[PDB]
């Protein structure tokens, strides 16, 4: 693995450093980590892909080393060194592609495809620069059995899931009470409804109680908390909860009351917020549990009279609405992030040759069903194609 | 916005704060949609 | 200031640049820095804590240097580094808990915690490594009285609110017309409704213009404008301006004609677009005007001309709507953002360890409450919680 | 223009590291370099301005060596060091607006301000730095004719066209079966909508087919589908074809039954996505095909048959949306974005000395009718400016 | 690919210049490539073949160099190089066709043959004459990235689409309002129609619009513009829109009034004219509207007066027309002239060789479906195969 970063950074600084001109001083250091590398190389054939329908190809290390130059190098070393370069491009790529399509049960944070194990050996120890992006760091640090650390730009953490529960149901459906609630995406979207606007609640307020539980443990969020939700505000026509019959929806949506939101880690009251709104800061949680209450109005108006009378016929009903969207958050553990195409590098690769994919990831990386049944070892098995993958964006874009 | 996106030269400018319909007509005759929309909204404006 | 940097940068460069594999010639300065560095620190002591449940912590320097002979790394090197780079990552840890919940009623501009007091001094001044980063850049040219810039993405800079204009108003909530608001992270949705729909008004036309002003000068803003008010589109009931009475808003949306916006600057026309959607940009300003006619359809059909009558009474009411998006910003203030953690860092380590709530600060970090009041003192101490905040964000995860 | 990039990074590489205390060697080699570039920068003249209102500077060059014969660094030093560097970021910020505001219509990649064209000169390619950071790498990538490519996040691909299409009209519009959508920034949003719900087509399935083409093949992009016209849920009242005649719509919503996206390229089918939600990756498109079906209920509960009478007089409408938004990904071609600060610049400095508008960029640089007539010439006239936007953009913010 | 061309190249000058009799001094280039040629051909083999019907031919390389020494030439000189010559001349063919049948669906621009991708190594490099061909130039120039250009002699850039429009119908065509037109070749004919002769129109005048779109922008044309329509002039009986029947056509012709012709460029007017025939210019214009009104005449003789009864029975048509031809052109990218064989040669060799078809390729060779969706990769291949394919023109014959 470390090889891979070492060789790929090493490979950009030259596709990057070798331009005309530049003191023989600035690039003295650089000319002798690719020569110390070549040296290393001289001797190493290689035999890799073929597992899907991607190409057997093999690779010899037969070039010289690079030419000393004067005060301010010429065109000439540059053509020449490149040509090697793209050479050694094509070959790390196609290395981060035969890497990529390999899944196993077992271990599989260290290396699984053969090439990658000879490049394990000590042979290539010397070839070896440093690291510098993030991903190579946390991989040494889980190396080092210490804590680790991700930033995420919107997150994407929540699975797919479109589903309500029933509190107050007719098997005829037009005197409904209870929480619908969408999650999806980076986004939460909860939906307190009510038929009757609690005219026979007590205090003529309707208690909520909501709570989500994600898969993995996020750290030190952003959370930003709109107090109307913004998906489920308009009329609807929803299936049965046999799958055989539908009924209707008219919303009137009303601001919150004891909108009360906790952050919660095993049964630990972690953090608590009562009706603030816009962005929040959370330190360290797992689930989110929310907590409202619909509250039939003290006095109204009288074309709001024409909303709830005390009879059964009702033509609108009562809802108030909650939007939580995870702004920018911290993350352990490996997540496919927003910003970065990390995820979509690694489907690409994946899918662009047809290849079956393998026993335990879902079929064509549907990414949401691979979250509801996320394992410790598919996330160890998707830390490691994130790496390689953010070791392939390195010299092909 | 005439002056900022469409770099009239300064002999038209002087020609507009006069109102003057030369730089008028030929501007309408190359189409700047913010001069066509400036009469439109003038014509609306005659609410009779 | 300057000092901290320098020591957690090169602190940075021993975590990512001395691991076994390095040839000596690419760290030999390093190697050197960093014995200066440990040389300048044998000779001191320091005392942390001191308020809130942030212990008191005596940090004293007597250390070992490191080899300058190898040639290639050898394991037992990086063990007795990180031995002290341990004991340096606690201190600069210490020191920044302690100084981020310091404040000063004016002067800000100089840290109050003993630890930087005593750290700026002349003796301590040969350990200025470099400024890489951008904030200690901004923080330096600050420092020589010159003009800096900071580029952030959907910054949060326009005050919270949630409240609504009425022009013509009628106790018995019936006959309304007036203008609505929603300001909040980047977003502003505006509104205006008209009940009798322009059918009285002068020549069958409706004006708004509504003023949103900027708290702090911004530069090169690029806008998303749009034809819709997603939020103000539904039936509500809203308190009135009685605080004792509820009225009634059923909308519906016609096309905002002769939209016009004005981008100033301290009152003088900048920017300024006229029937113009999508992407826009405003180079520099301090408040926002949005001018737009409101018109009745002169030309109709039936199952229109039903709602819009030519009586007084009415059911729907008209109403049109405008979204404005900040997407980024570069700005000449520090800011909160949607793309960096300051914010939430400074919140979350002022609250732990039971800070009293101070002079300065308004409290408990509410950004809405402290945006809205903006103040140049507190722009001096936020600027210093956000530079030291980016300074922790190096080291600790 | 690599000299550009080149004179850029010298003065940032001045800017930040060069401040007194350090150790020399830490900055020996950027002193050389910078003493180089003064050494051959010397004895030329440099005439800006001379179109438009811009100012009309002369720029002569003789400032003297800068010592590299000391160790430790005193103040005197830095200060002519930064005497200095206000002259050089004043003279390279000068010529890029210069460069900026000319265009040509052939060899759009060609120097067309006459300092540009002097400088380019050989003699002056004795003196560059590197290719660092991300656009200047793309340009000299672009000229050597490997792949290409540019991160966006949001990218604003398509025009604004709010635009609509009917299946079934009727003179009355009483029996509208069609679609509307609104495709503008990075997001569409396309509905399908009909007011018999397929009582009279076979099956009781109603089918919809809507195209959206793109102008450039994009890559690798993750894309978040959700199942709502989340534009497109409210009553509405909008103009006919020829605009003599305004229709009443209003909406009621369902689900989208058999949804089929299609991401097809050069009249091939290349990826599918049917029954998946929530977000997916795309590997290589240019254009994006949505057929979805339209379903009625099979068995109604007493609140929905008024909704749907058997009969042809309707009041409420069925409908189903799509919205879809293409997170991030990379190009190949350069555009725009929601996350940097290209096209703000470029527009501020065309907007501000009142440059009469070139034969070939259209007004403004209004960006939506560019992307509505994407040419090549014009494609190649925007990298450069964009390149040249950001050399500006490392010197003063 | 440049070592292609210049072999070709140098054998053309061998086949050209190499005669009896001659000062060796006249040939001193000549030999002196040729012998640097068989430097650089010795010790290597080359394999063609296999791919349609090509046989596998393998090709070495053993010849001796060639003598210096001489005064003036004999045949046996000239046989004693012919001899090699013939060889030569065959492989260069040969591996010019295995290039041309290949196609791929990525990297197109580069070859596709092993054979041309060992003569990419620098071993290869050393060889080249010269390159003073238009097309090779055109190559290298979209290779140095500078303006292209390709002169042409009347393109075929139109696509083959013969059909008509209606703008009133009647499903027995007793009263019609239309225009018909046939693009072909380099030609474009058009003809707007009526029965009535516009006289129930308003003020007898009747408008006719029509647009053609081209799908690679040209530059500096000379058009031809000829007013009628030659092709539409005789009666004709024409196949209706559905197809169960046809329709009658007997016009006679009037001269068109304000015709008006706009070369537009991405909507931007750069040419128009009016009031005018014969030969015109357009600088840079890539779309083309034709909008021309049918006056009814002012005053006629008896025997017009009875073409165009004022009742509604109509027994003849009225129609005006124009034509446009291109005669010279230049443009950015390859086409397919009436002067060059190299469309012929490659659709001739494809077929003769009986290459099956390829995804990129369209079936057939069929220029409509080839120029109908012309986009980058198409564009690149072609680039590819016409190069080739002029290379191999000097030769073959």
């Amino acid at each position: 693995m470390d090889v891979l970063y070492s060789l790929s950074k090493t490979l950009k600084d030259a596709r990057d450093k070798i331009v005309e001109g530049t003191l023989y001083s600035n690039v003295s250091d650089l000319i002798q980590q690719f020569n110390q590398m070549i040296i290393t190389m001289n001797g190493n054939e290689f035999q890799t892909g073929g597992i899907g329908n991607l190409p057997i190809r093999n690779w010899n290390f037969n070039f010289g080393l690079l030419g000393t130059t004067l005060l301010n190098l010429d065109a000439n070393y540059v053509e020449t060194a490149r040509n090697t370069i793209d050479y050694f491009v094509d070959f790390v790529d196609n290395v981060c592609m035969d890497e990529m399509v390999r899944e196993s049960q077992r271990n599989g944070i260290a290396p699984q495809s053969d090439s990658l194990r000879k490049l394990s050996a000590i042979k290539f120890k010397r070839i070896n620069f440093d690291n510098s992006s993030e991903y190579i760091e946390n991989w040494n640090l889980q190396n080092r059995r210490q804590r680790t650390g991700f930033t995420f730009h919107k997150p994407n953490i929540f699975p797919y899931s479109a589903s309500f529960t029933l509190n107050r149901s007719q098997p005829a459906h037009d005197n409904l009470m209870g929480t619908m609630w969408l999650n999806a995406g980076s986004e939460i979207q909860v939906a307190g409804f009510d038929y009757s606007c609690a005219i026979n609640a007590p205090a003529n307020i309707q208690q909520f109680e909501h709570i989500v539980p994600l898969r993995r443990v996020l750290t030190t969020a952003t959370i930003t908390l709109l107090p109307d939700a913004e998906r489920f505000s308009f009329p609807r026509v929803i299936n049965s909860a046999d799958g055989a019959t539908t009924w209707f929806f008219n919303p009137v949506i009303l601001r919150p009351n004891n909108v009360e939101v906790e952050f919660l880690l095993n049964g630990q009251i972690i953090n608590t917020y009562q009706a603030r709104f816009g962005t929040i800061v959370a330190r360290n949680f797992d689930t989110i549990r929310l907590s409202f209450q619909l509250m039939r109005p003290p006095n109204m108006t009288p074309a709001v009279a024409v909303l709830f009378p005390n009879a059964q016929p009702f033509e609108h009903h009562a809802t108030v609405g909650l939007t939580l969207r995870i702004e920018s958050a911290v993350c352990e553990s490996v997540l496919a992030d927003a910003s970065e195409t990390l995820l979509a590098n690694v489907t690409s690769v994946r899918q662009e040759y047809a290849i079956p994919v393998g026993p335990v990831f879902p079929p064509g990386m549907n990414w949401t069903d691979l979250i509801t049944n996320y394992s410790p070892s598919r996330e160890d098995n998707l830390q490691r194609v994130f790496t390689v993958a953010s070791i392939r964006s390195m010299l092909i874009k | 916005n005439l002056n900022d996106n469409y770099g009239i030269s300064r002999q038209q400018a002087f020609n507009l704060l006069r109102s003057d319909p030369r730089v008028l007509r030929e501007f309408i005759n190359q189409d700047n949609p913010i001069i066509r929309n400036r009469i439109e909204q003038l014509i609306m404006q005659c609410r009779l």
